[PDB]
This record gives C-alpha cells, sequence and structure tokens, in this order.
DNA sequence: CTTGACAAAAGTGTTAAATTGTGCTATACT
C-alpha cells in the first residue's frame, strides 16, 4: 500500500531539535565552502567535484549509470576526478571529509524535516494530485529550502522550508493539473478571478456578470477578457463520460470521423478527377497541359505564369491570355453538355 | 559495534569504503583493520573506525 | 503570340508588444 507506505517510512526516522538542526545546517555549508576550497585545488569548478561525491555516497554505480543514454560515466567523466584530487597533503585530504560529511548531513536534515513536508502538502490537496504526488514536489520543495537556508540567520528550517514547499507544490499544479497545458500566468490570474466571483456571489447574494466581476479585477478587464480565458481555462472531457441515464452509452462512440474522406467523397473527388480529364482533352496541346500547371494538376505544386511561360518558351504575357480563353472555352462545353455542372457544393 | 583504529599520517580511505581483514587503513600503511565492513573515517577524533559490516 | 508599364499580392527584415518560464519569500508551522 502506497499511502500508508511514505508515512511509515518517514515515521521512523525521528526529527530534529534546535541542537541536531544547527549543527547540521553547519556540517552543510562546511561541506560546502569545503567544495569551494578544493574548487582550487586542481582547478575543478564547485559544482564538479561536489556531484563527484554522489559518486561513492548516495549510490556507487546508480547516480551517473542511466540518466539517459548519456551523461558523466563512471569510467571517463568521473573516474578521472575521482582519483585525481586523490593524491594531495593533509591540508587537502580533509575537505575530502568535510565534503563528505556536509553531503550527507544535507541529506540528513531533508530526512528530519520530510516529517513536515508530508503534512505540508495536506493542504494543497484537491489539485489533481491524490497526496503523494503533491508529496514529492514538496520535497523538492525541501531539497531547495535546503541548500539556500542559513543558519546564523538563528532561523527555525521549519519556516524557511515552508515558504518553499508551497512554492514547489503550487507551482506543481499548472503544470500537471489541466489536460491542456496552462502556462503559470494564466492559473494565477484563473485563481484571482474566481476567487473575485466565489467571493461577491455571497455579497450580491447572486451570481456576478461578465461586467460586474470584471470590475472588481481591474483595468483592461472587461466582459470578454474573463469569458474568453474562462474557456482556456476548462479542462478537456473524458470520453468514458456516460451519456444518457442508461448504463451501456459512452461519450466517445458519440464522436464521428471527419478525418478520412468518406467513401462517397471517395468517389465524389474520383468522379471530378476524371470528369474533368475527358472535359479537358478539347483543349489545344498547349493551353491544356498549361491549363494544368496552373492548377497543380501536374507536379502537384504549382507553376507560376513567370515559369509556364519559361517551360512554353513564351512569355510572362502569352500565358496570361491563353489561360483565360482556353478557359472560357471550356465554360462553353461546359454550358453545353451539363456533366459537370455540378460539384457547385 | 565497531573497532577504534587511531591514525596519525592521514588515511587511505574514505568514509564507507568497503574493507576487508588485513587490509591498509591509513598512516600510509601503519595501521591495518582485521574486520570486515565500511570504514567511517573521523577527522576530529583522528580514528579510522571500522564498524563490523557485509556490504550486502 | 508579344513589349513596356505597373497595381496588387507577396517577401525579407527590424522592432515593438505580448507571452511564457523561473526563482524567492526566513517567527514558527513536522
Amino acid at each position: 500500500d502506497p499511502v500508508r507506505q511514505y508515512l511509515h517510512e518517514i515515521g521512523q526516522v525521528p526529527l530534529l531539535t534546535l541542537e541536531e538542526e544547527i549543527d547540521l545546517a553547519r556540517k552543510v555549508e562546511e561541506g560546502m565552502e569545503a567544495i569551494k576550497k578544493l574548487s582550487e585545488a586542481t582547478g575543478l569548478d564547485q559544482e564538479l567535484i561536489r556531484e563527484v561525491v554522489r559518486a561513492k555516497i548516495l549510490g556507487t554505480a546508480r547516480i551517473q549509470k542511466i540518466p539517459g543514454l548519456k551523461e558523466k560515466p563512471d569510467p571517463k567523466t568521473v573516474e578521472e576526478v575521482d582519483g585525481k584530487l586523490k593524491s594531495l597533503p593533509k591540508e587537502l585530504k580533509r575537505y575530502l571529509h568535510i565534503a563528505r560529511e556536509g553531503e550527507a548531513a544535507r541529506q540528513h536534515l531533508i530526512e528530519a524535516n520530510l516529517r513536515l513536508v508530508v503534512s505540508i502538502a495536506k493542504k494543497y490537496t484537491g489539485r489533481g494530485l491524490s497526496f503523494l504526488d503533491l508529496i514529492q514536489e514538496g520535497n523538492q520543495g525541501l531539497i531547495r529550502a535546503v541548500e539556500k537556508f542559513e543558519y546564523k540567520r538563528r532561523f527555525k528550517f521549519s519556516t524557511y522550508a515552508t515558504w518553499w514547499i508551497r512554492q514547489a507544490i503550487n507551482r506543481a499544479i499548472a503544470d500537471q493539473a489541466r489536460t491542456i497545458r496552462i502556462p503559470v500566468h494564466m492559473v494565477e490570474t484563473i485563481n484571482k478571478l474566481s476567487r473575485t466571483a466565489r467571493q461577491l456571489q455571497q455579497e450580491l447574494g447572486r451570481e456576478p456578470s461578465y461586467e460586474e466581476i470584471a470590475e472588481a479585477m481591474g483595468p483592461g478587464w472587461d466582459a470578454k477578457r474573463v469569458e474568453e480565458t474562462l474557456k482556456i481555462a476548462q479542462e478537456p472531457v473524458s470520453l468514458e463520460t456516460p451519456i444518457g441515464d442508461e448504463k451501456d452509452s459512452f461519450y466517445g462512440d458519440f464522436i464521428p470521423d471527419e478525418n478520412l474522406p468518406s467513401p462517397v467523397e471517395a468517389a465524389a473527388q474520383s468522379l471530378l478527377s476524371e470528369e474533368l480529364e475527358k472535359a479537358l482533352s478539347k483543349l489545344s496541346e498547349r493551353e491544356a497541359m498549361v491549363l494544368k500547371l496552373r492548377k497543380g494538376l501536374i507536379d502537384g505544386r504549382e507553376h507560376t505564369l513567370e515559369e509556364v511561360g519559361a517551360y512554353f518558351g513564351v512569355t510572362r504575357e502569352r500565358i496570361r491570355q491563353i489561360e483565360n480563353k482556353a478557359l472560357r472555352k471550356l465554360k462553353y462545353h461546359e454550358s453545353r453538355t451539363r456533366k459537370l455542372r455540378d460539384f457547385l457544393e | 559495534k565497531a573497532r577504534v583504529y587511531p591514525f596519525e599520517d592521514d588515511v587511505e580511505v574514505t568514509t564507507g569504503d568497503r574493507v576487508a581483514p588485513g587490509d591498509v587503513l591509513a598512516d600510509g600503511g601503519k595501521v591495518k583493520s582485521e574486520i570486515y565492513g565500511r570504514v567511517e573515517v573521523d577527522l576530529v577524533r583522528n580514528v579510522v573506525r571500522v564498524v563490523e559490516s557485509y556490504d550486502i
């Protein structure tokens, strides 16, 4: 069971009081500055050796082995960084352990405040995430608030974390819920509007109107800007939604297929494609083969007058009159045979 | 559950390596560990102390 | 079947306005 799971996993590891807390944060910052210290040792970026710590800490072969088909492999772009600073005197080799223990302590403090992160996401439900999702992204917000925290400021990490958890959650909302991607600001304004509506509803004792609701919204807020985006907001509809009151009918089964031309159109189109071929043969060998090049009948791409006149050796003028006369000259055959007089839609 | 192994000159292992009875710990070959388990290297207590363990 | 001339439609390019994606917020809050 996934529900009870996480709860019983975090309930295993205890919390942290001021002692452990302050200490842990100090350990982390010491490891960080230790990295910056060793960043000048071999000339490696503070972020580089930082992740190089992960290689032997939160997994051996599992951190870099599959971040896709390519990443920073253990033998190639890792090993030469693991056994590089590996030969340095005391004044260097010590910062290694400072970074080891700092890096571990980081994850530690995180695990300690996890019993909070979960209890945080509890209010943020209903977002299209049943708990565990919300909690996960919240845990990410914790990871953020972790490396950005400062113990020196004598602030309880429980305060700093919350403001970031609420962030990584309220952010995950817009990037998950609506089936159609709805950008952050969009949803922001949505919640703003819906808040105003759901508020003045009780105030006026009834529902607002696009004019009066957008009125209390601000400048440039007409009936349109609210009613317009109101459409966007609305999510799609499950094709499994039952239609009628009887248990048979499905939603999706009630939708047509206009994507593919209907058989009646297969013959309707294949008919014109021919009937226009036979009524075409009454044209001169020039004014016909040319009359096709201007309709995209030949190579399927349309050939402008300029090029047609280059193909027949004539001029950008001659082809022009050729089309005119050749065309109406067919209009006579059409108006006299009534074979094609349909297709007038 | 563990055994302490104090040192003087640096160490040949980081925090968490897998050792075995008769392996080189620290001090450039002086102090050796007689038992399995991950080696938790401490700076302040100056000890290469190895906790009884089996990498499973 | 044709030449020069020439409106309209179409094209190449820069900039302005608009849209979209991110990072933070520290009393404490498990």
